[PDB]
């Protein structure tokens, strides 16, 4: 019928618009200072890639980033939302009175039918780790209404790897799990289900953040550019990395942050999720080791991130890596689209051993 | 997934 | 086709479903110490609805309630899970050597064929505020594996409702929803979806616990037993109440929790979510009136409570509340299945 | 030497001895209301068993019971103390002026010379779970200065057995020992001492309280005349136990308790550390079992409690029970010296499955 | 005879190596978070201190300070234990496969015999208030195995100690004692003790955390050097000390934490237990005046704090303070084995 | 609904 | 044993 | 003493 429903279980699909079609989510999205005060500087700013222009606001919500365009000067907007936010976005054209300037198409964008190309595209399809909800697909399928030469907003995306080091939250995975060891809960041994309770938790991703400095090797960056990419190169996403440990110790996974840049024709506007920056609403996302792996500041860890797209809008992921020195190898599956939200609002503590000078001395 | 956006405390 | 499948449409089964496949979630329930005690002593005390009867777990989950049933001397305990906890379960059967008693059988109650009837059927059908996942209509549903003369665990579920006043829950959804009121948010104006924004926060019960000292009338009560309720009874829950006022001030909404009973042949066990008792998984739920009714203490509160069943295993309710003296009215619909969670 | 140090290695007399010569552990002895509201009554209200009599304040401490004597118109009081509590007890009575009625005597009461026999023993040899620190011997012992006919205040010693069934207190002790169950704490596989954990845990008495609710049958005394029992009879004490199951359920352990009887020619004062009275400094045991005891009401829970006394002035304990319907069985070895206090404050609160009335109903 | 068993009475011992025996002790210290990663974390970024070394590990418990040390790479590892944990630490090494490089010695090191000398001694010798325990003595007695250029880790400990203010402090223990002060406890005349009970309280060191905003001036600071230092040096310490004042109040007495440095070839890791730092097991030790001192923000608090070892494993505190400007002077006698442990 | 059994903390 | 007798709350 | 190490909470 259409690409969107050959890629998608209608289960996923259902459960991942009506997610969508609640305000209070939109609002959760909007509230985001960096998210949206970043999408609208590199709109506005960037006014002459907008000013007259044809423009796409691929899932628009609310349309707010559709407002943004029409602040900047566009002629007419095309914003197509798949889940029932469309109506609610009719309703803000009426009420700011922007119907001749801002159409709101309901339906998917890999399914409605446009009158025109457009000169640039506009579009928030950034998931946790960049690529979950599989909506960079839509965004580059979208590209079927982009003139030659237009642009698109965001232009490319850099995800940032590196290993950490965090025992405790490593070894958080089998106090969890270690519930299942007891010979007599209520006169019943679980402890023959303690290592499937293992393996679960360690199929989740961590959502949260951390202190930069539990990262032991400078971040590899993975690039898509929007405007080059394809649909079916976001279906096998094989990340290689070959990291330089800077600092000895354990490592128990790899962290995940992404960055999308808005190169206009008057400047590039940068949104970074990165753990050096305010939080955004993505937070950062870390992947560990069923085994961690020791490493010495000077050796290499090297392996694959591999991602594997899956009928559930999010990706299988496989992680290898080893430490080249030692041949000390680790293995992991998790599933992005079932992560565990960790974040409980404290400062992300400092790791341990990280003072090189007497706490007392400066205190 | 359940909720594809994290809740950001305001 | 089956009487589930039909009641159920098959994005919500799935969601469903594959949340109780998970450990970490049996982990959660497991560990509720007053669910799970209170179910062990209620099978144990009542040792002779067991000893060498045929038992139906609906829902067994990891098996918990089927390994309770075979302490209590259970002749052979059939366990019906329909998420993937089921393999979990046949492993703990396996590793506690009681293959030869409790025989896990894959697959939704309406659907698995059983060998033969039962004596006892013990399950957890309840759901927050009761009547969510539409559980107990699959406890009903399982009637028919049960003897003329067999019983339930457990046997009576009651439903309690009393007004509540407060204003500090009230004021953080309205605000939440006065977002919508901005006239320029980054230069847009959202008022026109304010109305949307209220009637989306306020269609969510709210899922949490409270001091007793809010409630401002005695509860009323609405008892299903499970003996003689029969499936279709449950798709429309009419609950007509009338509550003397004990107190004055704004009533904000009707709080909601529920007790369940094991009456059993020796004694009756009671298994309560009281906000007066320690607190359970299911917590309490909170209906929120969009806008407060003000009530005298000695007035009448009068309407009616109706819990009308939908495909998503849920329930659309709807509370209409009206102060006698005064002929202040409050229509409310709410969607059980979107709670929110404010416990911290 | 002397009897007290045959039977005692001096390390355990040190640390026992220094502990009761610091003011703050008499302060928390004489502020427990019950311990020292009893003692004070069954002095005086017993007046005729102290006037114009010869006393013997065994381990008197601070001297506070040598004062009820006198207050009661005992003729001679010697307060025998071996802790360097003597020398405050000695002040008391120069401050009090009581120098002419009461007698302190540094030393131990094995050790000390008496001279002339006493009409009554006065003394608080009561450790939790009755016999711990071995002082019954010593205050058996001390009869040596008794006359025919004296008496002994407290008079005799009920011990109360029950089973209880606490899930919550049993598998805390996995929860606590599954620390060592991870293979990489801090890269290291600590699981093969996991074992040691859980029996170091068990072989500790749990000194705390509890709800009544929690006993599963009637209570076994085992009863000690300290007018007839001699200081040999306390090495070994074997209390069989024949419980009749009043609740179904899972046995976890048994729990104990202790009263004494002064027993005077006016009245009977009794002084009970029992779940049902007000809290005491000596709350109440329990001691679990290494494998839990599944019973149901009409059951007989059969047994010995067996303890052995040790050389650091405790005693071992060793529990044997079955259950007579199923010959399931189980056994546990506690160390007396070395419990786990676990009170917190908190009202205990009632076992599970306790309401047999809807709570909902009366609220 | 041994250098041990001179200073140390055999009671304290037995009761000192008695409660390392046990295993839940190891939990505890080991589930210091901030401690066990910190050594860790020193450890392994200083590995070039440890690859293909022979290491001294002094009191090694359950070995995991062994472990790291195998970890960066170590030849051989003789790790030294006296307590009844030996026996754990080697079970752990069979189970990790170490045997070729981890061997348990089981005595006091002052006692046993090693075959051959090391590199770099690795150890936790700090007690609370850094001195308790003695067992620094021990930590220096074992340079005797260790080459001419050989290291310590830690390498040195800074003890800290700064004027407080805390009324609330000095009203507990002080209202403690008065109990002693009653004249008619049951008819008993108890005053006659007052000054005795008072001592023994604030005899007590005060084991406890605090805010910061509590210390009336900058802390002065006692650096043991762990490379220099000998033995001997431990039996008496004289820390003299003049506080320039900042705030104007009373001053209840002096508060105490420490850090230690492990100051490897590559980089200097600390170990704080500072109040301004994540918690410890060891967390900080307060001295209370009998009599609190007032001082002016600008005046000067000097004094020596005194600290004398005894046979039972720790030290006679004496701390003698005194207001320049006034005179008020303050004499106090503590019993650091006899601490009252106040955290909550 | 998403999570019909609320997580209960221990 | 450490402490013979066991502290009670006043 | 009698605990040389305290009780940290975890
Ligand atoms: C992360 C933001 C998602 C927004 O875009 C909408 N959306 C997702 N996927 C599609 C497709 N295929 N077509 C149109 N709109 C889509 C989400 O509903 C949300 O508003
Ligand atoms: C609240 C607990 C629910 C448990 O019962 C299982 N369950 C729900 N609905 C069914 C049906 N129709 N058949 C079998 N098992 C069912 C849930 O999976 C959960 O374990
Ligand atoms: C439980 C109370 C003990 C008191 O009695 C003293 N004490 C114990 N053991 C002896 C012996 N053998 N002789 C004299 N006093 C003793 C304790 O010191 C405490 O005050
Ligand atoms: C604070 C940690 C002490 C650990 O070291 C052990 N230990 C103390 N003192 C000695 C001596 N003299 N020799 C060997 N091991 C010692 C303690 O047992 C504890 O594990």
């Amino acid at each position: 019928r259409s690409v969107f429903s050959e890629r998608t279980e209608e289960s996923s699909a259902v459960q991942y618009f009506q997610f969508y079609g609640y305000l209070s989510q939109q609002q959760n999205m909007m509230q985001d200072y960096v998210r949206t005060g970043t999408y609208q500087r590199a709109i506005l700013q960037n006014h002459t890639d907008f000013k007259d222009k044809i423009v796409l606001d691929v899932g628009c919500g609310s349309g707010i980033l559709s407002f943004f365009a029409a602040q900047a000067g566009a002629r007419k907007i095309y914003a197509v939302e798949a889940s029932t936010m469309a109506q609610h976005a009719e309703v803000l054209v009426k009420s700011n009175n922007l119907t001749d300037r801002i159409v709101v198409i309901p339906g998917k964008v890999e399914e409605v039918s446009l009158p025109e190309q457009v000169d640039i595209i506009i579009s928030e399809p950034m998931g946790y780790m960049l690529f979950n909800e599989r909506m960079l697909e839509s965004y580059l399928h979208a590209k079927k209404y982009l003139k030659p030469s237009g642009n698109m907003f965001p232009t490319i995306g850099d995800v940032h790897l590196a290993p950490f080091t965090d025992e405790q939250l490593y070894m958080e995975q089998f106090t969890k799990a270690n519930f299942w060891y007891q010979p007599s809960f209520h006169g019943v041994d679980l402890s023959a289900l303690r290592g499937a309770a293992v393996d679960e938790y360690f199929r989740q991703p961590v959502v949260d953040t951390f202190d930069i400095r539990i990262l032991m090797a400078k971040s590899v960056k993975y690039t898509v550019n929007f405007l080059e990419a394809k649909e079916g190169d976001l279906h096998r996403i094989e990340i290689p990395f070959k990291f330089h440990m800077l600092h000895s110790g354990l490592v128990h996974g790899l962290a995940f942050w992404f960055d999308v840049a808005f190169i206009g024709s008057i400047m590039t506007v940068w949104l970074s999720t990165a753990p050096t920056e305010p939080l955004t609403h993505w937070y950062q996302v870390r992947c560990l080791f069923q085994s961690p792996l020791f490493a010495k500041a000077g050796d290499t860890l090297s392996g694959t991130c591999l991602l594997i797209a899956n009928k559930r809008q999010s990706y299988d992921i496989s992680i290898v890596a080893q430490v080249d020195q030692t041949g000390s190898k680790s293995s992991n599956l998790l599933d992005l689209k079932n992560p565990f939200f960790r974040y409980t609002g404290t400062t992300p503590s400092p790791p341990p051993g990280s003072h090189y000078t007497s706490p007392s001395e400066n205190m | 997934g359940k909720a594809p956006r994290k809740q950001l405390a305001t």
